DNA sequence: AATCTTTCCCACGGT
DNA sequence: TTACCGTGGGAAAGA
């Protein structure tokens, strides 16, 4: 018999108490091929994160159920989408998060783009599901040409998140990445930073607030860094190009993908943000011999960008533990209205077993295809008993849900507006 | 249009 | 032919 | 020490 569907007692619990599951893949938006044998791992190294007060609670549950703490311990694997290549297991005992230090995709792969595939199931082997990276870009190798902006994929957005790091003499085991943690800037061998890297006018002052720009980064423009988690910001910086071990001063080209860069600290005297093995520091440059548009800087001082992207997922039982897996999860990105009142969901992964709620209201729900779904807005009535219209603005969550009660909750509200 | 960040110091060599 | 991309080659300085 | 291995610069092949 088929599983048992979500009730509207078990929906008003979960609004109640939302302990929703969710995992999070961050990962860079390119990718540098192998040839034969060798190995060229992605860097920064992908890395997956189980957030949100669910694993806590489903570890609970699973042990109130009999489960030893090594059973109720979340496994996960990682590996090339779609490929022969094999998985390599994750190691997440005792965190919420790792990393994949080693992965990298052969030449015997022949497309253009591929996604990582992270799978996951609990200690007494019940199934969690298969879930998808964004959409990683695969090159050959960097041109050596200025970039051009008829190709933004291998640009760079004032506002979009970007990782960094150095790495000395070729040599793997040297690669740091800057990160922030407990307040400061450091140059990690193990974890990254995710920087929204802002473009500034040319005479915004150093200050707390300050106003961005959109466009892509140009070499000699004025960036802000920004950790997309802690908040943190360095001072200031003139993003410049690097060429062997120089900065160069008047180069204005488009900054690319897995190009070198280096930090001058606006308003100093060639002071250039630098790592010192775990530390993060300004080190002064020196002025090139009889070239006066060019500086030398220090080895710790020579920086690879590349863009970074994250895929995220939220899933909840909502009728206790169910055979099939949770994945894949749909994705909620925008609604629209548009008889009666239709609302329109865009996003990706919805199926025909899906349903809409608005609050603990099931709605009439039409599939359309994996992108888009139609469903009828609930009258009024449904959430104020008295109302034969709309006194005052209602806002509802707006929530999916599965055909065997998995609930699948998105950041979006509903609201109804009263008639002007 | 506008950002907010609290600025981490820079040390020097 | 000439020029940019893709693929093949190999040594530095790491484990 | 030797054997082995990512990485980046460069040569060669492909478009």
């Amino acid at each position: 018999s088929p599983p048992k569907r979500l009730t509207r007692e078990a929906m008003r619990n979960y609004l109640k108490e939302r302990g929703d599951q969710t995992v999070l893949i961050l990962h860079a938006k390119v990718a540098q091929k192998s040839y034969g044998n060798e190995k060229r791992f992605f860097c920064p190294p992908p890395c997956v994160y189980l957030m949100g007060s669910g694993w806590k609670k489903k570890k609970e549950q699973m042990e109130r159920d009999g489960c030893s703490e090594q059973e109720s311990q979340p496994c996960a694997f990682i590996g090339i989408g779609n490929s022969d290549q094999e998985m390599q297991q994750l190691n997440l005992e005792g965190k919420n998060y790792c990393t994949a230090k080693t992965l990298y995709i052969s030449d015997s792969d022949k497309r253009k783009h591929f996604m990582l595939s992270v799978k996951m199931f609990y200690g007494n082997s019940d199934d969690i599901g298969v879930f998808l990276s964004k959409r990683i870009k695969v090159i050959s190798k960097p041109s050596k040409k200025k970039q051009s902006l008829k190709n933004a994929d291998l640009c760079i957005a004032s506002g979009t998140k970007v990782a960094l790091f150095n790495r000395l003499r070729s040599q793997t085991v040297s690669t740091r990445y800057l990160h922030v943690e407990g307040g400061n800037f450091h140059a990690s061998s193990q974890q990254w930073g995710a920087f929204y890297i802002h473009l500034l006018d040319d005479d915004e002052s150093e200050g707390e607030e300050f106003t961005v720009r959109d466009g892509y980064i140009h070499y000699g423009q004025t960036v802000k860094l920004v950790c997309s988690v802690t908040g943190m910001a360095l001072p200031r910086l003139i993003i410049r190009k690097v060429d062997k071990q120089t900065a160069l001063l008047d180069a204005d080209d488009p900054v690319s993908q897995l190009h070198k860069c280096a930090f001058y600290l606006k308003d100093t005297e060639r002071m250039y943000l630098c790592l010192s093995q775990e530390r993060i520091i300004q080190f002064q440059a020196t002025p090139c011999p009889k070239e006066q548009n060019k500086e030398m800087i220090n080895d710790g001082a020579s920086w690879t960008i590349i863009s970074t992207d994250k895929a995220e997922y939220t899933f909840y039982e909502g009728m206790g533990p169910v055979l099939a897996p949770v994945t894949p999860v749909p994705v909620v990105e925008s609604l629209q209205l548009n008889d009666v009142a239709m609302l329109e969901l865009t996003g990706q992964n919805f199926t025909p077993n899906l349903r809409v709620w608005f609050g603990d209201v099931e709605a009439e729900t039409m599939y359309r295809c994996g992108e888009s779904m139609l469903c009828v807005v609930p009258d009024i009535s449904a959430f104020r008993e008295g109302w034969r219209w709309v006194r005052q603005p209602v806002q509802v969550p707006v929530t999916l849900v599965r055909n065997d009660g998995v609930i699948y909750s998105t950041s979006l509200t509903f609201t109804y507006t009263p008639e002007p | 249009k506008k950002a907010t960040a609290t600025t981490w110091m820079v040390p020097t060599a």
